[PDB]
């Protein structure tokens, strides 16, 4: 029967990453036995046209976070030549707080990505493929070299990569610690020798990319994905998960859990189950819980009110006002400082801008240094509304969504625990006078 | 708090243009192939990885190396210097031997990561910003490093040392003191990011090629 | 100090348009010179450009 409720229990055999735990071979051989490389020259034979719409009927939206639609996306480089050369920039900076999904499908599944490479390449027309990996993944991008190496000497890349005719070159560049490098066109503009600084948008990568050439950004979740998807079809990956939420997830448990991991689920699996059954729940029992940051720092965090019935994907953590973000679930018991919490992320997100746009470059360290005060309790209740407004200010005025990502956090922390602050505030003047 | 290094260069007896500074013949065939993969007329996407390989031979990047990058690329100096004070990886001050980088970010906060700094502090009896006197250590704090679920964890060297404690950092230490190197991962019986126990999925054999390919194809 | 002996020295008229200038010199009876008005001419913009294939538009820095 259609329209499933209860998402949330899939087997081992609906899993596109069978060695997440690196519990198998994670060179070619065992790759090529796990399934990786299989009818890839069949799939590239029947075309970008074939390969988009596999994609357009999963309903594959963009795991790095933003969860745009990955079909439309990939068809805006469906244009003809311009006499330009086409690229494919993979996306493995990872640098979001508590996110560490596309550590484990590089150093563990690295042929899953060159695939997915591979037949990404062959939707958008792509010439080669450039994987921007975080620099501080030195082994995993050794591994993924290891990977490029053996798949280039079986000719499953390279010139003709297949009994295909068609050529195709993956590099791996590496980053020097920035999580800015991990927006797209930062990213571009940090494999162009430059300081990893976002362009504006128009234009779009798919008009003017990477070495001024159209380019297109994915996140290596949805890359390695894209090859699953057209041997078992876009029909298969969309049964998973609601409405315009397709398909599987990975999902960074951690915090105070139990047993932080990560795991495989599907995507509109409630919190609080995918929290009890993999994560072993949160210590000091569930009724120990204070808030949950569901999707990397970036996003607002919930209260133990809405994390007992809401559900993990994009439209519903939408309306609990948080968003799904990378998938990086931070559990807090009632044991933390939970405005410490919201302040150290604040300043990591003040020592993570570019200094480019005026509203990032000052308002992210004028909230940290709020943010810094309102720790102690040194503030005045007056301050708290001023604090959002100074949000307000910052969100949707800078040119980098890394501006929405140091402001959301700080209007979460105001709209579910401004009475703590009070109270804080209160003491420190009772100590002080 | 704030970042305390400087952003502008003074010469020092130690660190001035005419500090002598080349690659190998190894590194300049290195570069050749670090070189060849942008496109032509591009060269200057290579300042990004051949500077790293110049930290990589020297240890850290005096401004002689960042003008000898600039000279090989043909690239104007002060874009090498833009980029050489724009990411943080980058060493313009020299370093110890082994330089610790403990994460300090909220998940890795929450699993007590002071306890492993201070364990550090204790134990090579040097803060948050200082060289030991025998320069083999430095010890700084860093934002996330991606290894969340494995926290506390720590960065040395391109090794990442997880799931730590005061006694398994202290270990650590001391097996990089006495000349071995000690292996990386984590350090609680699990060398791997899965549950602490139990493997809660992936646990029956792995499926055959082909197994849910779809029909016509 | 700056001393002067020229009345005129400090007198600035403003008109809407030349001609109103020119006929108010003209009825009082001055000697004058007209310019005519210089305006920026219209440039292309292109941010884009700053990002150019092959162009020598690119920007070094940014
Ligand atoms: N995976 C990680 O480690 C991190 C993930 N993030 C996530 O990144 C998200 C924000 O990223 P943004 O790119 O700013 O969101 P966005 O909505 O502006 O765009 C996301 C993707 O959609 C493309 N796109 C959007 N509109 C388009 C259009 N009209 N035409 C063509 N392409 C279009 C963009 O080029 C981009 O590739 C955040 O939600 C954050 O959670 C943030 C930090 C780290
Ligand atoms: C500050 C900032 C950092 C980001 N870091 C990453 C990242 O590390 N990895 C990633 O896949 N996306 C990151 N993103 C989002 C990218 O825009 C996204 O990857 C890109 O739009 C394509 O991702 P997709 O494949 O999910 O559509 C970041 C965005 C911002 C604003
Ligand atoms: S929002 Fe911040 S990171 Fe993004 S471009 Fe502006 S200053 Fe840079
Ligand atoms: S917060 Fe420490 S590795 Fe992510």
């Amino acid at each position: 029967a259609p329209k499933k409720t209860s998402f949330g229990s899939l087997k081992d055999e609906d899993r596109i990453f069978t060695n997440l735990y690196g519990r198998h071979d994670w060179r070619l051989k065992g790759a090529q036995s796990r399934g990786d490389w299989y009818k890839t020259k069949e799939i590239l034979l029947k075309g970008p046209d074939w390969i988009l719409g596999e994609v357009k009927t999963s309903g594959l939206r963009g795991r790095g976070g933003a969860g745009f639609p990955t079909g439309l996306k990939w068809s805006f480089m469906n244009k003809p030549s311009d006499g330009r050369p086409k690229y494919l920039v993979v996306n493995a900076d990872e640098g979001e707080p508590g996110t560490c999904k596309d550590r484990e499908i590089i150093r563990h599944d690295p042929h899953k990505l060159v695939e997915g490479c591979l037949v990404g390449g062959r939707a958008m027309g792509a010439r080669a493929a450039y994987i921007y990996i975080r620099g501080e993944f030195y082994n995993e991008a050794s591994n993924l070299q290891v990977a490029i190496r053996e798949a280039y000497e079986a000719g499953l890349i390279g010139k003709n990569a297949c009994g295909s005719g068609y050529d195709f070159d993956v590099f791996v560049v590496r980053g020097a610690g920035a999580y800015i490098c991990g927006e797209e066109t930062a990213l571009i503009e940090s494999i162009e020798g430059k300081q990893g600084k976002p362009r504006l948008k128009p234009p779009f990568p798919a008009d003017v990319g990477v070495f001024g050439c159209p380019t297109t950004v994915a996140n290596v979740e949805t890359v390695a994905v894209s090859p699953t998807i057209c041997r078992r079809g876009g029909a298969w990956f969309a049964s998973f998960g609601r409405e315009r939420n397709s398909g599987t997830k990975l999902f960074n448990i951690s915090g105070h859990v139990n047993h932080p991991c990560t795991v495989e689920e599907e995507m509109s699996v409630p919190l609080k189950e995918l929290i009890e059954k993999h994560a072993g729940g949160v210590i000091g029992g569930w009724d120990n819980l204070l808030a949950v940051i569901p999707g990397g720092s970036s996003t607002p965090l919930i209260p133990k009110s809405v994390c007992e019935t809401v559900l993990m994907d994009f439209d519903a953590l939408v309306q609990a006002q948080t968003g799904l973000g990378t998938a990086a679930v931070i559990v807090m018991d009632r044991s933390t400082d939970i405005v410490k919490a919201i302040a150290r992320l604040i300043e990591f997100y003040k020592h993570e801008s570019c200094g480019q746009c005026t509203p990032c470059r000052e308002g992210v360290d004028w909230m940290n240094k709020v943010m810094a005060r309102f720790v102690k309790g040194d503030a005045r209740p007056a301050e708290i509304d001023s604090l959002w407004e100074i949000s307000k200010q910052i969100e949707g005025h800078t040119i980098c969504a890394l501006g929405d990502g140091a402001a959301w956090p700080v209007q979460g922390l105001i709209r579910h625990f401004r009475p703590e602050l009070e109270e804080r505030m209160q003491q420190f003047a009772l100590q002080h006078q | 708090g704030a970042g305390g290094a400087l952003f502008v260069h003074r010469d020092t007896p130690e660190n001035n243009p005419d500090t002598p500074f080349d690659f190998t013949p190894e590194n300049y065939k290195r570069i050749e192939a670090i070189v060849k993969n942008y496109p032509e007329g591009h060269k200057a996407a290579a300042v990004l990885p051949v500077l790293d390989l110049a930290q990589r031979q020297n240890g850290w990047l005096p401004i002689s190396a960042m003008n000898k990058v600039a000279e090989i690329l043909q690239v104007p100096p002060m874009r090498v210097y833009e980029v050489a004070t724009f990411y943080t990886m980058y060493n313009r001050k020299p370093v110890g031997k082994y330089h610790i980088q403990v994460c300090t970010t909220t998940p890795c906060m929450l699993r007590n990561s002071d306890s492993i700094l201070e364990a550090i502090q204790k134990k090579l009896g040097i803060k948050v910003g200082e060289t030991t006197p025998d320069k083999l250590f430095t010890l700084i704090e860093v934002e996330c490093l991606g290894a969340c679920v494995n926290a506390p964890m720590v960065q040395i060297n391109d090794n990442y040392y997880e799931d730590l404690t005061p006694k398994d950092i202290e270990e650590i230490i001391d097996e990089l003191k006495a000349g071995k190197i000690p292996k990386p991962g984590p350090r609680s019986g699990r060398f791997s990011c899965e549950p602490a126990g139990g493997l809660t999925s992936l646990t029956e054999p792995p499926k055959g090629p082909g197994f849910g390919v779809q029909a016509g194809l | 100090w700056s001393s002067t002996a020229d009345p005129l020295s400090n007198l600035v008229l403003t008109f809407s348009t030349k001609e109103d200038a020119v006929a108010f010199a003209e009825k009082n009876g001055w000697s004058f010179d007209v310019e005519e008005r210089k305006v920026p001419k219209p440039k292309s913009k292109s941010y884009g450009a700053n990002f150019s294939w092959n162009k020598r538009t690119r920007v070094s820095t940014k």
